[PDB]
């Protein structure tokens, strides 16, 4: 039900 | 059994391909990548495609190779993210531009109606937002909670910038269509024309009344940035009336240079010249006359400038 | 009972009656009880308000005026650090707010939690009081102890937008009154009249003169009246005049000329608008450009005059 | 703990 607030990836 | 053995080891190839995409391992990706697995999904986590992973982990070369070999920019993960979301959420500018150049939808929506601009704006990726908006991102589209991308910007500086850019792009389009009413409208809301809510004066009235020595340069700048040279305050005084009555001759010259209407009338039917005459500003009257002020104009109370002035004024106005 | 302690006790009765008069708007009672010794008294209990706090919060405009006129301290604090301006703003009392400001109330006064009068007005959607406060220099970006500004507390998007707009507006007016040139420039840094398409460096004026639509002349005039740079160059060093000339949009060329368009401005190929008109075969455009003082002898970077790029009819027009 | 209510009334 609740949106997961992380897509696959990371900060560069 | 033969159809199941092929599928089983093909499923191991996948996990290795997906690993190669996230890690940036070019040699390994190209050894494993085929027309049949380029758009596979992970069985666990987000169920990302290689291109989601490449995009999210800023693997610019991998993204390029995947796109070149048939990867689908429209593929979804389990929450409806397309690879453009991943790139935007982690601020990968060059990836974002590459995906956009290969036809990624700039306003793609996940299951909760989050666009890539929602992702960029929420994570404070200021340059990415500018790029998205440059490619037609709509910052008025709302997610499933009624929130725009502008609403998700976590600082007022970013909200201000997003608003600037979307207004700019909208002005450009309105100009292409020669939509007179819409350009007229949006330019009315620019701060250069801000009116004091009671007195109705603008920055230009304020500037020409100033007692500080940069008033000339400030009036010049306001006028260059589009201030209405003839704007009326509550009393129908133009900046020219305001300057003339104070003998601020320097800024009167600026106003004249920008086409001020020399014979504009205040609420008493008086010109700037009536106001200068009444105050006894002799040089100011002289300057106004040289600029084409009409001394014959009669106010609502029945007076010319000369009828309101002292002897020296009357001399100036006849000579 | 000690004579001093009896005096203090009598004064405490009297001050409670003064406070009562202030709260209820009872002018006659106020002026019978008000002395130099109790004008800035505080209540013993509750918020420990002065008469001015109570008159302000309860919208007793005449009482506010009498207190200010007979020595009341516009900066007096209650037990939370509220000044009377906080009380007037929270309850939306416009006239009271204006009187307090006229008597020198500090527009961004902070209580012990760093709440300002604008936090109070904004949080309770007192739209007109917010606009009054902003006109006296209230700052809607100041954060209270919870990290929250008056913008954060405004309960509607309309009020939030208004706080931001009017703050910027009043910042510009005050910078203009002070002839603070650097502050004027900062406040105008995000005006959009000369917004540029990030890739092409085109402005709204380039777009308007390129338009096929009927009111392009009127739109161009408008943009120019409202501060469009008439000679702004895109990525290829084309001015609006180059853009209009190559499309034979003659009506807008007139407008550009009238606003000081530079006739002999050179694009990145060393071409004038006249080269571009000539190359496209636009006969009236060429005549017009010549009549505006375009120089027919200018040689492009490829080594051509306008006449060397044009048809027979263009060559004739240019040899006149 | 801030008290939300200044002295006064709508």
């Amino acid at each position: 039900l609740a949106r997961e607030s992380s897509a696959d990836g990371a900060d560069s | 059994d033969p159809s199941a053995k092929a599928v089983l080891t093909g499923e191991y190839k996948k996990d290795e391909l997906l690993e190669a995409a996230r890690s940036g391992n070019e040699e390994k990706l190209m050894a494993l990548l085929t027309p049949l697995n380029v758009n596979c999904h992970a069985s666990d986590g987000r169920k990302s495609t290689p291109l989601h992973l490449a995009a999210g982990y800023n693997r610019v070369r991998i993204v390029q190779l995947l796109l070149q070999h048939g990867a689908d920019v429209h593929a979804k993960d389990k929450g409806g993210l397309v690879p453009l979301h991943n790139a935007c959420s982690y601020g990968h500018y060059e990836v974002t531009e590459l995906l956009l150049k290969h036809g990624a939808c700039v306003n793609a929506m996940d299951l909760w109606q989050f666009t890539p601009l929602h992702e960029a704006a929420s994570k404070n990726r200021v340059e990415v937002c500018s790029l998205l908006l440059s490619h037609g991102a709509d910052p008025t589209l709302v997610n499933c909670h009624g929130k725009s991308a502008v609403d998700m910007a976590p600082t007022p500086e970013l909200r201000e910038r997003l608003t600037y850019e979307f207004k700019g792009h909208s002005l450009l389009q309105a100009a292409r269509e020669a939509d007179l009413a819409k350009v007229k409208k949006t330019l009315a809301l620019e701060i250069i024309n801000f009116k004091q809510p009671q007195s109705h004066e603008t920055a230009l009235h304020c500037a020409v009344a100033s007692l500080h020595p940069k008033r000339k340069q400030v009036a010049e700048l306001l006028l260059r940035k589009g201030a209405n040279v003839n704007e009326k305050n509550k009393d129908f005084m133009t900046p020219l009336h305001v300057a003339a009555e104070r003998a601020h001759n320097d800024v009167m010259e600026v106003l004249h240079k920008h086409g001020a209407k020399m014979n504009a009338l205040d609420s008493l039917g008086q010109t700037a010249l009536h106001r200068a005459a009444l105050a006894g500003h002799l040089q100011t009257c002289r300057l106004l006359l040289s600029y084409g002020s009409d001394p014959s104009i009669i106010s609502l109370q029945g007076f010319t400038a000369a009828q309101m002035g002292n002897e020296a004024v009357q001399q100036i106005l006849s000579e």
